RNA sequence: GGGUGAAGACCGGGAAGGGGCGUGCCCGCCCGUCGAACGGGGAGCCGGCGGAGACUCCGGCAGGCGCGGCCCCCGCGGAGA
RNA sequence: CGCGGCCCGAGGCGGCGGGGGCGACGGGCGGAACUUAAGCAUAUCAGUACGCCCCGGAGGAGAAACCAACCGGGAUUCCCCG
């Protein structure tokens, strides 16, 4: 016989799913919101998810057994050498947009499936009048498993160690060589036939 | 009828076991001028609507 | 895929775990053979059905099923039952017909009880 | 400020974008039920504004409701007594359906407390509100002095007895000095301390 | 007449439990001479004393029952509906004190630098 | 599931809508132990007894439907009907 | 062709809540006609009767997008006065 996947009846919540891909896909879409459906490539991501992993902040496992150990150190005393300076990595839209204002941060990430998307609709052209580089990248889940959360919105990098300056700098280069932003804001997106493709 | 329910059975026997008189050491005890139950009924006259 | 219906998924289903009892103490009931039983009926035709056909004639609670007048009667008097038949009274009680085995004497049983 | 830019964008609501994404989701609203929870706010800092906070109590509920005017409930739609009391269909309720949708929810959840709402879109024969709602008894809920004020008995159903916003604004509780000395503490109170005969013992 | 719960108090459970069954037993043998026979003064006397003292052996088993599963539950989390204390339905559904006194944190140090005075005038 | 109406309420197929054997697998779109002491429906006759009951009691003789033990078998005849 | 994350949904389990009642007072809606006008249609009766929903020991209101025009006052409520 044939067969009979094709034909299945599925629940509405599949169904919704499915046609809301569809319109996406085939309607005028502004370049504004146009820019967040084309994220950069993998192998870039894949590099500097490296970097990033190597500035993570504390663990929760880690966080569990400070909870207790230097929260009761603390009372017994020399209280400065229990919080350590470990370069670490910021998250959050709040904080992200303070010190992009200020230009402390060399490196933006961005998700590129934020819900609702006003969220971070205006954050490229903040950075691009900033002078402060920035990525769109693949999703919040990964982005949140950088600094141990469910999902973020965005990470930053504030400073390096001076061992990791080299690859820091390769990766700039090849973002900068990826992200253009003129040409982001003049292109269309959709309009695809079905018949077509 | 000869034909009934349980429910309207157990309604209909209340109504008979109720249907007597002042017992008569009762009336001295009590002390009681009126010695008739007037909540009694007779079948001839009465609707119970039971 | 053999049919084209869309069914729900087969997932763990759990039983019933209270984190605290809902009856801690255990109470009775009505049921207790001894006031299941109320009083036997006395009448010249029942001393004729106790002489006769070996029947012994009792009142008993309304919410009582054959099943259990037999086991009642078995317990509180010490003998043996063959048949009982039941009936619901114009006043609202309930009346048994309790027929003894043939290898027992009805008459006895009656004396012993102060029935005869 | 993060949060300023957010507000500043929405005040563009006719800009190619945000017509795009509103196109999106009066789509995908028109194709559910005309009550559903929400996983979280779908605009965050209006959210905020109103009230609402992230932790546990805090819920978020999506309400459809139909647009236009009404029209009276009278079989063959005759009314029947003086000509001035004739009309049938060219009324309009005396409440905003801001408040409406409050009430709908309000009577769908009765075990939860109403708080306020705020506009998400509309698309010519709906609108769309969101409703935060409180749970009453979850312990953060009621160990929190900012917002313990809800747990008392007598915030029981604030919609019923409007004391929302837009309850108060259909009240006429939006307006002070003239022009709003008939309807405090409210318009039957006033009329009926306006109205009392007073027979004093040395009148 | 009949027992006394004083003297009851002081057995145990199968004990209890046995006088009980003899108890109903001639509680049944008494209802069976009412209703043969006639009404003689003493068993008639009898009679009202039995009944009353099923009640009492009744209420003393079930008052040993309940404090022996009181004391079972006596530092748990969630105990029996049974043994919760005794309030209204209204004052069960409400704030306790201390809750109600709660303040945020900028109130309480306001209401801390400018306490209560007692002063006179004149 | 829902839809509508200020409500009370009224209207309603388009909705991830159950079982089995026995633990793993297999089958399966979607209500009602509501509504007929005249419709459908597994099976009762005779004789006798009381003061008031009988197709119901007692005596006799049968039917139907289940459960438990012991023995206990997987088809031949006719030319054809 | 399989499996991890996020997102959006489904079935079950545990612990906590809701529902109904109350000829007054209170809040929110829907809403008459008799009657007066010496007739009657705007007006009046009346923002009443009555119907529906919702709390409490009270409720509601409440710390100015207020009055005023003065050699000014100063959140709300209730009484006296016109
Ligand atoms: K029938
Ligand atoms: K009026
Ligand atoms: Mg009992
Ligand atoms: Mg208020
Ligand atoms: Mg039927
Ligand atoms: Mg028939
Ligand atoms: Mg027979
Ligand atoms: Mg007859
Ligand atoms: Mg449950
Ligand atoms: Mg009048
Ligand atoms: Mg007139
Ligand atoms: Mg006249
Ligand atoms: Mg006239
Ligand atoms: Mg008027
Ligand atoms: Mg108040
Ligand atoms: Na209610
Ligand atoms: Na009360």
């Amino acid at each position: 016989d044939f067969d009979l996947t094709p034909f299945v009846r599925w629940p509405r919540q599949v169904r919704i799913q499915r046609q809301k891909a569809v319109l996406q896909r085939r309607l005028k879409v502004p370049p504004t919101v146009n820019q967040f459906m084309n994220p950069i490539s993998r192998n870039l991501t894949n590099e500097i998810f490296n970097l990033a992993r190597k500035y993570s902040p504390e663990s929760k496992e880690e966080h569990k057994a400070r909870l207790l150990q230097i929260a009761d150190a603390k009372a017994n005393g020399k209280p400065l050498p229990e919080k350590s300076d470990k370069l670490v990595i910021a998250s959050g839209i709040r904080r992200i947009t303070s010190l992009v204002e200020s230009k402390r941060a060399k490196l933006v990430l961005i998700a590129n499936d934020v819900d609702p998307l006003e969220l971070v609709l205006w954050l490229p052209t903040l950075c691009h009048k900033m002078g402060v580089p920035y990525a769109i990248v693949r999703t919040k889940g990964d982005l949140g498993k950088l600094v141990h959360l469910k999902k973020t919105t965005s990470v930053c990098f504030t400073d390096v160690n001076p061992e990791d300056k080299p690859t820091f700098d390769k990766i700039l280069a090849a973002v900068a060589h990826e992200v253009d932003y003129a040409k982001a804001m003049k292109t269309y997106g959709g309009g695809v036939r079905r018949e077509d493709e | 009828s000869a034909n009934k329910t349980l429910e309207r059975k157990l309604r209909l026997g209340k109504k008979i076991r109720m249907n007597k008189n002042i017992p008569r050491w009762v009336i001295l005890k009590d002390k009681l001028k009126k010695r008739w139950n007037y909540k009694r009924h007779h079948w001839r006259r009465s609707h119970l609507k039971l | 895929r053999t049919n084209v219906h869309f069914f729900r998924p087969k997932t763990l289903v759990h039983k019933k775990a209270p984190l605290y009892p809902r009856n801690p103490i255990k109470k009775g009931s009505w049921d207790d053979p001894c006031d299941l039983l109320r009083y036997p009926i006395k009448t010249d035709e029942n001393t004729t059905q106790i002489e006769k056909n070996n029947t012994i004639v009792f009142i008993v609670d309304r919410r009582a099923s054959k099943p259990e007048i037999r086991k009642a009667f078995e317990t509180v008097f010490e003998t043996k039952v063959a048949r009982v038949n039941t009936l619901i009274t114009p006043l609202g009680l309930k009346k048994a017909f309790i027929r003894l085995a043939p290898d027992v004497q009805a008459m006895d049983v009656a004396s012993k009880m102060g029935l005869a | 400020g993060a949060y300023k830019y957010v507000q500043e964008l929405w005040r563009k609501k006719q800009s190619e974008a945000l017509h795009y994404l509103f196109r999106l989701r009066t789509w995908e609203y028109r194709q559910l039920n005309a009550i559903k929870r929400c996983s979280h706010p779908t605009r965050p800092e209006k959210a905020r504004r109103l009230g609402y906070k992230a932790k546990r109590g805090y819920v978020v509920y999506r309400v459809r409701v139909r647009r236009g005017g009404r029209k009276r409930q009278c079989v063959h739609g005759i009314s029947y007594g003086k000509p001035r009391n004739i009309g049938i269909v060219g009324l309009k309720p005396s409440r905003s359906l801001r408040a409406l949708a409050e009430q709908k929810v309000g009577r769908r959840l009765p075990s939860l407390r109403v708080l306020n709402s705020y506009w998400v879109a509309q698309d010519g024969s709906y609108k769309w509100y969101e409703v935060i709602l409180i749970d009453p008894f979850h312990p953060w809920i009621r160990n929190d002095p900012k917002i313990n004020w809800i747990c008392n008995p007598v915030m029981k159903r604030r919609e019923c007895r409007g004391l929302t916003s837009a309850g108060r604004k259909a009240r006429g509780l939006h307006n002070k000095g003239i022009g709003a000395m008939k309807l405090r503490p409210s318009k039957r109170a006033a009329w009926k301390r306006n109205h009392t005969r007073s027979l004093r013992r040395y009148r | 007449p009949g027992l006394k719960a004083k003297d009851l108090i002081g057995l145990s459970q199968e004990d209890l439990q046995r006088k009980l069954a003899d108890l109903k037993r001639e509680l049944l043998s008494l209802r069976t001479m009412k209703a043969t026979a006639g009404p003689v003064p003493e068993r008639i006397a009898r009679f009202r004393v039995c009944k009353k003292d099923v009640a009492r052996v009744l209420t003393i088993i079930n008052q040993k029952a309940r404090d022996e599963a009181r004391a079972a539950f006596e530092g748990a989390k969630y105990i029996p509906k049974t043994f919760r204390p005794k309030l209204t339905h209204a004052m069960r559904c409400q704030l306790t004190d201390k809750q109600k006194r709660l303040l945020p944190n900028k109130v309480m140090k306001r209401k801390l630098q400018f306490p209560k005075l007692k002063y006179a005038v004149k």
